[PDB]
């Protein structure tokens, strides 16, 4: 995260570490905890190793330091990426996945709520950004999970500071006008969440932005309130 | 990498 | 290379490494540029990582270190593994990398001919094998690129070491009996080139053998005059 500090132990309990194990294993991507089986990350983190087998997920850690082989993992029974998503664009950014092991809730590892299709138009005031991405530009991975308050800008402002691009009503930006604060590469797949009723919820996905904390130019979040029907489908 | 993409690798 | 000295810039301009890169970047194998899209290596160099889109190939560098986020690399399109090569065996150990983007030669960066079939049987005098990999058993990858020469051992001289494995005419071997200079770890795939008419050609693939130049254990080498008919077919 640009512009950020060290979350704590059980702040963010539903933060997860995805890591591809090839010679070595590394993190790429984080995601969130909806349900005991259940993670939710972006499709672009999975573009170019769509093998399952190769993934690893990681709950109730602070550090990624605190992960060897003999931690153990969660591993990917069912890999579901929006049919709509194609490889190189911004579009439809999200990927269930359906993990082979029911995961054991803690202090540490917990699931965040969802909003409802009803929540769609809500305007959320208190929104923080997680994960171990990059906190500048031409950054390096980070061991201490990172956190960030950002405020959402509407969606007809982000698109006339992306004349280049197209958002969608099924993408939300945040940012502020010149700003360090923003979600940057090794973020992608990490929820945004906002306090609405005194709970948590996850309003969007990291998905993509034109740099980190660049002054007027926002992330781009998938809005998860907008595929909540593609979520129960299939899920049950 | 594209400019967009906010993915390790690069 | 164990025997070796360091190569030069611009001795071997075919040679390339092939790496697995996650956000790490690791040299695993060699292999030899016949074409602005084609590389030609070892099968058993993508057996454990057969992932493509997590390889890249690094050309007309001498050192692994002249390498960071700076240094263009080329990716792979399709990767084409003989259809008869089997884990178990080595056997038609032979694949070829089709590049994404054409590569635009120079003095340091330049295919090499393949050999005639009817060269099969041919006796090749100046035998030079080249690449990274270990410079002693049990050594590490090597920063700078090494040379050395060495002869062949005609088949059924071979086949005699090689109690359990069949060394047959889709092979050639290479080695001193008390010479010591051979072919190690991440050599694999790279080339044997044997000048003869008057210009190089690439003689054979480096392949296997568990040891690094025991007296009385030549390099196994897949026999690229035999898969001339393959190759070509693959480059339709
Ligand atoms: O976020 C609080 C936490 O951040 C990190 C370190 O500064 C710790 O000493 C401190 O307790
Ligand atoms: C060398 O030349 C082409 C020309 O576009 C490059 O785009 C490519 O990088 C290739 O390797
Ligand atoms: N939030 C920003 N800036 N991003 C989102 C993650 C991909 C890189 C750009």
């Amino acid at each position: 995260i640009v512009g950020g500090t060290n979350a704590s132990l059980g702040e963010w309990p539903w933060q997860v570490s995805l890591q591809v194990k090839l010679v070595s294993q590394t993190h790429l991507c984080g995601g969130s905890i909806i349900g005991r089986q259940w993670v939710l990350t972006a499709a672009h983190c999975f573009d170019g190793i769509p093998y399952p087998d190769v993934w690893r997920i990681y709950g109730g850690i602070l550090s990624l330091s605190e992960i060897t082989k003999e931690t153990p993992s969660s591993r990917i029974k069912e890999l579901i990426i929006h049919q709509e998503y194609k490889v190189s664009e911004g579009n439809y950014d999200i990927a269930l996945i359906k993990l082979q092991t029911p995961l054991n809730y803690t202090e540490f590892q917990k699931p965040i709520s969802l909003p409802s299709k009803a929540d769609t138009n809500t305007i959320y005031t208190n929104c923080w950004v997680t994960g171990w991405g990059y906190t500048k530009e031409q950054g390096e991975t980070q061991n201490i999970l990172q956190k960030a308050t950002i405020p959402l800008v509407p969606n007809e402002e982000c698109q006339k500071k992306y004349r280049d691009y197209v958002i969608n009503k099924q993408m939300i930006c945040a940012g502020y006008k010149e700003g360090g604060t923003d979600a940057c590469k090794g973020d992608s797949g990490g929820p945004l969440v906002c306090k609405h009723s005194g709970r948590w919820q996850l309003v969007g996905i990291t998905s993509w932005g034109e740099g980190c904390a660049r002054k007027d130019q926002p992330g781009v979040y998938t809005k998860v309130s907008e595929y909540m029907d593609w979520i129960l489908e299939k899920t049950q | 990498c594209p400019a967009y993409s906010a993915y390790l690798d690069c």
